[PDB]
Formats: C-alpha cells, structure tokens, sequence
C-alpha cells in the first residue's frame, strides 16, 4: 500500500515597504511613525523559510554513503525494475516517481529550495540501493552485504513465521509481490490530494494578499497617485494612513496565518522522518503505523512537496 | 568573479568544479566557502560512493564492535 | 519594549509630552492613536507566544516519551534513541532543557563469507534455529548473525522440514548427530 506525507511547502519573502507604499516617498516617510512591525513581518518570514529546509534534510539525508545498485540484478525472483533509477527518464527519477511529478509581483518573492529535485531523488535511491541489498544493516553501521531471500525469510521470522515458510513459497511470494507492484502503477497511471492541498492553500493566501491592494478602507481611491494628485499634501495624510492601516493589516494576517501552516507541516515532516527511520531501515512492530497487517519493508518514493 | 546561479547573481565568488559538503547554502544545490585565502561556490555534494559487493551467496559477518556513546 | 517610542501618527512619543501639549478636546484625538498602535504591538507579542510555546510543547512531550522509552527501558525502535542498536541512555540536566547520552552497539570489522539456506543430508532440508550457515572456503559453520563465532552444524542447532529439492540453493553436507558417538 502507499502512504503520502507532506515535508515541505513554498519559501516566499515580501518587501513591506514595496508593498504598503510601492516606491512613493510620501507613504514611506508615513510608515516610518509605526515602529519596526515591518522588521519583525520580514524575521517571521525568513524563520519560517529556513525551516522548510530543514524539513527535507531530516527526512531525506538519512545516509552517510550513496549506494549503488549492482549491475547484474537477480533477487530471488523479485523485480524492483519500476522503482529503480532510470536513466532515460527526466532528472534519473524511478517510473513511478515519474507519474508523481505529473499528477501534481509587486514586493512578493519565491525562494527555491536548497535540494533541487534530482538530489532528493539521488538520496531515495541511495536508501533503496542500500535496502535491496543490505537489508536493515546500513542504519545501524557499515552495510553488509545478504542474498535477498535469506533476508525476506529474517523478516519472515521477525513476525513469526518459520523460514521453511519462505523458502518452499519463493515463487509464490515473489509473484504476488511483482503482481501488487504492478498495481500501484495501474492505480496511480489511472490521490495525491494531501499534496495538492496545501500547494491550493499556499496560491489561494498568495492571490488574497494581492487582490487587497485594490480596496480603499474607507478613502478616496486605491492608488497613491490619485491621492497624491487630487489632494494637497495635508488633506492627502489623512487619506493615505487609511490605506496604511488596512495593507498592515493584511500583511500581518498573512503572516500569522502561514506560522500557524508551517506549524502544521513542520509535524507531517517530524512523522515522515520517523517512518523513514523506522519503516525503511527497519522492521517495525507498531501495530498500524507501516501499513496494515504485519510489517515486512518498506520502500521511500520522492514525490513534489 | 561574476557567476549566475539560479538563486541569482553572485559577486565576489570563484565557481569552482569540485564538491564539497554544505557550508553556506546560497541555494538551488549551490553553496559557498572560505577555502584557500579566498570564497568559492560549488555544487554540493551528497557524500561518498559505495557499490556494496551484492551476490547471491555472499554475506558480510562482524567480527569485533565497537561501544558509542 | 523598543515599540514604545513610536508616535504612531501623534505629536510626541511620551504621554506626559502628550498631555503636555494636546490636552483633552484634542488628548482624546492624540492619546487615542498611541492607545491604538500600542494595543496592537502588545496583541502581535502575545500571539507570537502562544505560537512558540506549542512548539516548545512538542518538544517536552517528545523529551518525556524518550526518558519512558530510552532511559526506564530499551528500546528497538531505530534511531529513537541513537545510531546502532540502543544499550542504554542516561539523562542530564541542562539550563532549559534536557542532555540524553545514549549507549550503542555498533558492529565492526565484516568478513566475507558464502552462505546456503539450507543443508542437505539423508534427503532432508536442514534449517538453522538461530543463525546462518557460513563456509570459510572449504567447512560449513552456523554462526549467529551479528557476530562471528562459528560453530558445528549438528542436530541441536538445526532443525528438519521436507526434502531437499524445493528449496532453491541447498548445499549438501553433513548434519553431525551427538547421540551415535555417545551410545556407539
Ligand atoms: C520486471 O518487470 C518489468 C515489467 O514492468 C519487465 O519489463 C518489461 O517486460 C515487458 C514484457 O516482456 C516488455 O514488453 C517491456 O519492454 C519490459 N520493459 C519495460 C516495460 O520497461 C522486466 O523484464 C521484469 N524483469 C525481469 C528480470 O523479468
Ligand atoms: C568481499 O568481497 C568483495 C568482492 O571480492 C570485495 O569487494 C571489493 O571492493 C573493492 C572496493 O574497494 C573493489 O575494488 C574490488 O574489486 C572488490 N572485489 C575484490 C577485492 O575481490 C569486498 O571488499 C569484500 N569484503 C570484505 C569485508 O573484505
Ligand atoms: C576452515 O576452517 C576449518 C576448521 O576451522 C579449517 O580446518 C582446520 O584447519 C586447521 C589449521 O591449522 C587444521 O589443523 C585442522 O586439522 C583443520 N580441520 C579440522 C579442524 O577439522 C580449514 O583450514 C579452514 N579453511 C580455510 C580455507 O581457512
Ligand atoms: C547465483 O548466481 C550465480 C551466478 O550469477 C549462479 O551461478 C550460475 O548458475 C547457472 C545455473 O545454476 C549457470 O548456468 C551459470 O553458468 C552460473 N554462473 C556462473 C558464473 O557460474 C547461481 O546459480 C545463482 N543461484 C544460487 C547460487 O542459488
Ligand atoms: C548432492 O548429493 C546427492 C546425493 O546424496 C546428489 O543427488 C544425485 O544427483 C544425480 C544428478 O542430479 C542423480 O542422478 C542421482 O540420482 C542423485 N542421487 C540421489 C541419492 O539423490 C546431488 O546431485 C548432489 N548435489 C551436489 C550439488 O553435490
Ligand atoms: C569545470 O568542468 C567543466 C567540465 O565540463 C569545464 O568545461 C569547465 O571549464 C570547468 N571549469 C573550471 C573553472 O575548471
């Protein structure tokens, strides 16, 4: 079965002063009487930027070394090819990783992730390389080498079934196994809402913020050099600290309510770092927490966020 | 001297071809260093390779352990 | 602290200066705007607190899953409680927090061996009850899987189930029994 996890969301940086004022030096001087709430809106940012990568080098970079995978590929009978590295395809992703990637101004900036996308899907391989071969060995030391089916049957054995159980059933159990891989690409070719929503929550906060530069708060217009042409400068104060206090106001929502996300993100990477740690370098025996039944692998795919 | 990446450009920074680990991130897989004596940008570097010698009859057994604390 | 010298849009920062010039008619004009920018100075620092202290509660939770788990017991959860497999943890105390020394067991100093899964002797399909068998080049052993300590395959440390031509890389030897050299 899969299991989809957030880790990330997008880095963005605003410019307070571009966006209350937008380069007019009448607004700017205004905006200096209200202190230092556009330093503290640009701390909260970048705290919450930095974090973001910090949530993918903890669930990721779970290795030391990058393992390869031996050229000449027989395991018993299992067939690994639909999530092994493939060199023909975009950024050396696996053919599943693939169907993932393809299934999901004015003061306002993205900052791009430390991680491009084909390091990350270099460390997944690295931890499948090191599990296909190694078994559990690799998270606890140096890697040490196991045919793979006297691994299964060590797994087999951490649920309480006896290794003759494996050994008669080879074939069968390999073919059920290449037979359910062979479905999760039916099914997924043919469910990654958790990601796309809060890529959708990320865009509708980012398209509120801008289409609040078009209101007046109770003035004459919404562009400063309506004010700054109809008015003399006494009478245009008044009606340019109106504007002032709405677009703080706004701002600072924004900000609030994406500490109040990355809080939320920032658990869904704390578990995906611990299923890595326990279900992929491992044998769990927590009841429900690697799939449903009784745990023998688990494999980690790259995915958008 | 004057080097694009795609966080933006960078002044004052010798892009060297070797990779090193992670020192100052700049960003979309580029950091920087003080190497030598001047600063230098570079692609990191994820760790070391390691092919493991898999077969079908081959097993790798300790011999001795060591204590960690 | 810092934000108590704005004027927020009045004529002094200080509300003696400002009863000192704007008095009530025009206080209620001056003495207005500080109360508003300072209320919400005020608002924006206590909602900033309540933000950080849940994530200094996660932290405290997990700190206290980790004494249960990783000091008043041992734990086989990987990772949890170091790299390697946990022996034993020892807490400290620090300034606003918590020190954990964890004890591991880390393996050292692999060699390479051939391995079977199963041995054949008399038609039958010996399984090892604990371990693996291992050949040095030219003499089987089982050893147990974590360290080297090879041993005689005989029929204490093996046991039975059918024959041997369903199990795919049997080797053949022999499974040495005790009891006939005992009794002759
Ligand atoms: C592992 O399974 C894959 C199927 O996903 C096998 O590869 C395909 O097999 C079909 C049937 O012969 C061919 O038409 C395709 O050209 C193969 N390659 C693809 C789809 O990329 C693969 O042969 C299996 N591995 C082993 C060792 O049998
Ligand atoms: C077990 O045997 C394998 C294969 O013989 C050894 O793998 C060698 O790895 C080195 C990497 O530095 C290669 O250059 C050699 O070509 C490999 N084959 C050799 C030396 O025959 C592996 O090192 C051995 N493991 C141990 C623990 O000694
Ligand atoms: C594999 O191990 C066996 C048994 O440990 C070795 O056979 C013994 O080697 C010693 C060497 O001094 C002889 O004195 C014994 O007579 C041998 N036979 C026994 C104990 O039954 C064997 O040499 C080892 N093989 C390799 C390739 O190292
Ligand atoms: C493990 O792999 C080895 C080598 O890849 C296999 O040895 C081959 O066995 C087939 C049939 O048994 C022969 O036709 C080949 O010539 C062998 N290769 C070499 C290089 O000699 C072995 O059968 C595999 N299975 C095991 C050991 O259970
Ligand atoms: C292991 O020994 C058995 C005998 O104990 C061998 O079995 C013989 O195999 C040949 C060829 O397959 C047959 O013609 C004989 O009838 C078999 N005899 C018995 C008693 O089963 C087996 O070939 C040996 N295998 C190895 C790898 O040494
Ligand atoms: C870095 O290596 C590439 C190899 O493709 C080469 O073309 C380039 O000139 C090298 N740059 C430096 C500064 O050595």
């Amino acid at each position: 079965t899969t299991e989809i996890l957030p880790v990330s969301m997008t880095k963005t940086s605003v410019d307070c002063t571009m966006y209350i004022c937008g380069d007019s030096t009448e607004c700017s001087n205004l905006l200096l009487q209200y202190g230092s709430f556009c330093t503290q809106l640009n701390r909260a940012l970048t705290g919450i930027a930095v974090e973001q990568d910090k949530n993918t080098q903890e669930v990721f970079a779970q290795v030391k070394q990058i393992y390869k995978t031996p050229p000449i590929k027989d395991f018993g009978g299992f067939n690994f090819s639909q999530i092994l590295p493939d060199p023909s395809k975009p950024s050396k992703r696996s053919p599943i990783e693939d169907l993932l990637f393809n299934k999901v101004f004015n003061g306002l900036t993205v900052l791009p992730p430390l991680l491009t996308d084909e390091m990350i899907a270099q460390y997944t391989s690295a931890l499948l390389a090191g599990t296909i071969t190694s078994g559990w060995t690799f998270g606890a030391g140096p890697a040490l080498q196991i045919p793979f089916p006297m691994q299964m049957a060590y797994r087999f054995n951490g649920i309480g079934v006896t290794q003759n159980v494996l050994y008669e059933n080879q074939k069968l159990i390999a073919n059920q196994f290449n037979s359910a891989i062979g479905k999760i690409q039916d099914s997924l070719s043919s469910a990654l809402g958790k990601l796309q929503d809060v890529v959708n929550q990320n865009a509708q906060a980012l398209n509120t913020l801008v289409k609040q530069l078009s209101s007046n708060f109770g003035a004459i217009s919404s562009v400063l050099n309506d004010i700054l042409s109809r008015l003399d400068p006494p009478e245009a104060e008044v009606q340019i600290d109106r504007l002032i206090t709405g677009r703080l106001q706004s701002l600072q929502t924004y900000v609030t309510q994406q500490l109040i996300r990355a809080a939320e993100i920032r658990a869904s990477a704390n578990l995906a770092a611990t299923k890595m740690s326990e279900c992929v370098l491992g044998q769990s025996k927590r009841v429900d927490f690697c799939g449903k039944g009784y745990h023998l692998m688990s494999f980690p795919q790259s995915a958008p966020h | 001297n004057v080097f694009q990446t795609r966080a933006g450009c960078l002044i004052g920074a010798e892009h060297v071809n070797n990779s090193y680990e992670c020192d100052i991130p700049i960003g979309a897989g580029i950091c920087a260093s003080y190497q030598t004596q001047s600063i230098i940008a570079y692609t990191m570097s994820l760790g070391a390779e390691n092919s493991v010698a898999y077969s079908n009859n081959s097993i790798a057994i300790p011999t001795n352990f060591t204590i960690s604390v | 602290v810092k934000q108590l010298s704005s004027n927020f849009g009045a004529i002094s920062s200080v509300l003696n200066d400002i009863l000192s010039r704007l008095d009530p008619p025009e206080a209620e004009v001056q003495i207005d705007r500080l109360i508003t920018g300072r209320l919400q100075s005020l608002q924006t620092y206590v909602t900033q607190q309540l933000i950080r202290a849940a994530e200094i509660r996660a932290s405290a939770n997990l700190a206290a899953t980790k004494m249960s788990e990783c000091v008043l017991g041992q734990s086989k959860r990987v990772d949890f409680c170091g790299k390697g497999y946990h022996l034993m943890s020892f807490p400290q105390s620090a300034p606003h927090g918590v020190v954990f020394l964890h004890v591991t067991y880390v393996p050292a100093q692999e060699k390479n061996f051939t391995t079977a899964p199963a041995i054949c002797h008399d038609g039958k399909a010996h399984f090892p009850r604990e371990g693996v068998f291992v050949s040095n080049g030219t003499h089987w052993f089982v050893t147990q899987r974590n360290f080297y300590e090879p041993q005689i395959i005989t029929t204490d440390n093996t046991f039975v189930s059918g024959n041997c031509d369903v199990v795919i890389g049997i080797v053949n030897n022999t499974v040495y029994d005790p009891l006939q050299p005992e009794l002759d």
